RNA sequence: GAUGGGGAAGCUCCGUUUCAAAGGCCUGAUUUUAUGCAGGCCACCAUCGAAAGGGAAUCCGGUUAAGAUUCCGGAACCUGG
RNA sequence: GCUUGUGACGGCCCGUGAAAAUCCACAGGAAGGAAUAGUUUUCAUGCCAGGUCGUACUGAUAACCGCAGCAGGUCUCCAAG
RNA sequence: UUGACAUUGUGAAGAGACAUAGUUUCUUUACUUAUUCAAUGAAGCGGAGCUGGAUCCACGUUCUAGCAUUCAAGGUCCCAUUCGGGGCUGAUCCGGGUU
């Protein structure tokens, strides 16, 4: 097995920032916030913030990556897209 | 239990 | 008949240049706004030998005007340029050895090298060791400059074309006898496969038209 | 170098590691003297502009 | 405030790094953008024959607004209310309809048979040969026409995306006077006003730099 | 040696970053017009090509008919989390 | 003394004698962080894991090529008195 | 290598024919818009400044192997002061041509 890269596993994969979550969901920020409220997705705090954010100490909101992945399968998102088309 | 299409949900939280 | 080497050389193959150990193509800076309107200062970091080229090369570091970083340029070193020297390139540069100036900004009798044939090609004339170009005269109405080339020819070129003040370093190289087929071998090993040469008369008539007898 | 502590790869000085002590001393001297000369040149040119 | 100081930046040559500036003039655009822009520029630069150049003279803003205000009262029946009408005829077993006539072949036939009271021709028709003969045909048949800006506007008139032509043939008795007044207005503002200027070649326009060079050369010639 | 392109009747040829809309990242309650994503940043090109070039880190003892820095016993080291 | 590795030097060139992956350091300071409690996983110790393929033997006057168990040909390491 | 035709456009000046109202042929001289060559990070091109100094210049860079990067500090209008947030300027304007 070859040498593994850093900032790929552990805290780097467990958490996802809000901008990355919005980009992955391909929605707007307002839709993201409303979906998080509806589904009960809440921000979390890693015990190693520099490991989670590649050495930055800047304040960042983190979510569970698996929570975002589960959020990807919500039909209310499809309803939001249908409303955009109707508008 | 197993997937049929390449994109699935299968409803486990 | 058969194909002679004169015709075989055009296919490339074993007649391409030996360019592994080269330092890089020797060119002036791209003619940008700074050199068009004012000047820019670089620093000579080192003077190095280029394999296959008689003249030495100079590494000159400038600052990127649009981004925080350094840009390295490979110049052909003029005689008298030393490491640590400040080099000024542009229209407002002073008349000192090593500086890069437009041809229209120098007086008659000025000696230059690495002269652009057209403004922007980044140096084409008087690049070999010991060679230089003399500024014969100016024609401001046509915005042209008459120069004398190393071969003795006289050329008319744009006054926006650039040149480096001075003469190419490494002169007097061809005044020393090689004395040895080995020295010729090592000379051409770093350039190209054009050595040794067999006389056409020494060949058969099929190989060369001069052959036979 | 990734297996040793930072103490083995640096010395306790500005540019410690990358630059040696004499080079650091010379660049400190050059920076100070050139900034002072820049102040002098600015004053001289500003006075000369009015005097001309 | 003793803690803050003024630190001006020198943005001259050989000085501090240049700041961000608007470089929209130097953008390397996508090839389709470059093609459509250069096509428009070339159409401006070349000498345009009169039968194409006549399509640059259209109705003015007020007259066009009045024309479309008249035509939107005769916008054709949609598919939704056609089903309503067809069910009303089934129970009975309908008055005469009034609508804007559209479709290029249909309108050309109406013009040739002298049934069209008014004809509207879109100016942005590609290929232009589809309507380049229409003003001459209308003039020879004695039918009032008007060149208008927007095949999309005519499309909104006829419930389509685009329409090359629209025509008014039959009008109600409440709007016959308005139609006659509109015809007289278009005759005064479009037919009579642009009668001479439509006979000239268009697009004799130099570029910005060439124009400046020509003006500088003329100034240098006239005055030393 | 593909792609973007350009040649060739065509099998295919050129070329290897150009001639391409060639993709990643940050911030947001964007003064809200009320269930429609806004403001910015940075930039150059696939892939293949060395069991003698570059390259993370292991040793000793014992053991078999035939294995061995790989097994057994003991003692280490590297990489990632 | 022999072999080998290494150091500081000296001679030679119209010959001045690879690239990249990869690792570290510096400059900078977006920021974050303590009083009855913080910080530091570049100090030590403690926890977990490390897939696939090759691995026998000959390497030659008999295990390779030369129609052969052919006086031919075929790269290299160690080396006692 | 030489010549013809097509690609092939727009002006002005001087000569020809309708017998001294502009429809075309022949020379001269311009222009750009087709076509062609080159470069770039398609960054500073062209014109103008009741811009300043003295027709020309940016008077924003020349003893020195230093440094120059976080929407730029400052000035000035607002905000609802609160960790700070916006606007003009700093860095002139216009263009339908990347050079
Ligand atoms: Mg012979
Ligand atoms: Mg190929
Ligand atoms: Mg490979
Ligand atoms: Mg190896
Ligand atoms: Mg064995
Ligand atoms: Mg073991
Ligand atoms: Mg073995
Ligand atoms: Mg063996
Ligand atoms: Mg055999
Ligand atoms: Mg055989």
């Amino acid at each position: 097995m070859r040498i593994k890269k850093k900032n790929t596993r552990g805290n780097a994969r467990n958490f996802i920032t809000r901008s990355q979550a919005v980009r992955k969901l391909q929605v707007s920020l307002a839709d993201f916030r409303r979906l998080c409220i509806f589904k009960g997705i809440y921000p979390r705090e890693p015990r190693n913030k520099k490991k989670a954010n590649k050495g930055s100490t800047a304040p960042t909101t983190f979510y569970y990556a698996k929570d975002i992945q589960y959020l990807m399968h919500e039909p209310v998102l499809a309803k939001f897209r249908e409303h955009k088309t109707f508008a | 239990k197993k997937s049929t299409t390449s994109w699935s949900t299968a409803s486990v939280r | 008949g058969r194909v002679i080497r004169n015709q075989r050389k055009g296919a490339g193959s074993i007649f391409t240049s030996h360019t592994r150990l080269r330092q890089g193509a020797a060119k002036l800076r791209t003619l940008d706004y700074a050199e068009r309107h004012g000047y820019i200062r670089g620093i000579v970091k080192q003077i190095v030998h280029d394999s296959g080229r008689g003249a030495p090369l100079a590494k000159v570091v400038f600052r990127d005007p649009y981004k925080y970083r350094l840009r390295e340029e490979i110049f052909i070193a003029n005689e008298g340029v030393h490491t640590g020297q400040f080099i000024y390139a542009g229209k407002k540069a002073s008349l000192n050895v090593g500086n890069v100036l437009p041809l229209g900004s120098v007086p008659e009798g000025t000696i230059v090298s690495n002269v652009e044939e057209k403004p922007g090609d980044r140096g084409a004339l008087a690049r070999a060791s010991g060679n230089y170009v003399i500024i014969i005269g100016h024609n401001p109405d046509e915005n042209k400059t008459r120069v004398r080339l190393p071969s003795g020819a006289k050329k008319v070129i744009s006054s926006d074309a650039r040149g480096v003040i001075g003469v190419i370093a490494g002169g007097g190289r061809v005044d020393k006898p090689l004395l040895k087929a080995g020295r010729a071998f090592h000379k051409y090993r770093l350039k190209r496969n054009s050595w040794p040469k067999t006389r056409g008369v020494a060949m058969n008539p099929v190989d060369h038209p001069h052959g036979g007898g | 170098y990734a297996t040793v502590s930072k103490t083995h790869k640096t010395v306790s000085r500005a540019y410690g590691g990358s630059r040696c002590a004499n080079c650091v001393k010379e660049r400190i001297i050059r920076a100070f003297l050139i900034e002072e000369q820049k102040i002098v040149k600015k004053v001289v040119k500003e006075q000369t502009e009015a005097a001309k | 405030n003793p803690l803050t100081h003024s630190t001006p930046k020198n943005f001259g040559i050989g000085q501090a790094v240049q700041p961000k500036r608007n470089l929209s003039r130097y953008v390397k655009w996508p090839e389709y953008v470059r093609v459509q822009r250069q096509k428009k520029i070339l159409s401006i630069r070349l000498k345009v024959p009169p039968t194409i150049a006549q399509f640059q003279y259209t109705l003015d803003r007020n007259t066009a607004a009045e024309t479309f205000k008249l035509f939107n009262k005769y916008r054709p029946e949609t598919a939704a209310e056609k089903k309503e009408r067809l069910t009303k005829e089934a129970a009975a077993v309908s008055p005469k309809p009034y609508a804007v006539k559209y479709g290029l072949n249909h309108v050309v036939a109406l013009i040739e048979n002298k049934k069209a009271k008014l004809v509207l021709i879109a100016n942005d028709v590609d290929p232009i040969e589809l309507v380049v003969f229409l003003p001459a045909l209308c003039k020879k048949m004695g039918v009032p026409y008007a060149i208008v800006k927007g095949k999309a506007r005519l499309g909104t008139l006829v419930n389509q995306k685009t329409s090359a032509v629209a025509a008014l043939t039959e009008v109600r008795a409440e709007d016959e006077a308005a139609l006659a007044k509109l015809v007289s207005t278009i005759d005064a503002n479009f037919a009579d006003k642009y009668d001479e200027v439509k006979k000239h070649w268009g697009g004799g326009i130099l570029g910005n730099k060439a124009q400046a060079k020509m003006d500088k050369r003329a100034k240098n010639s006239d005055s030393a």
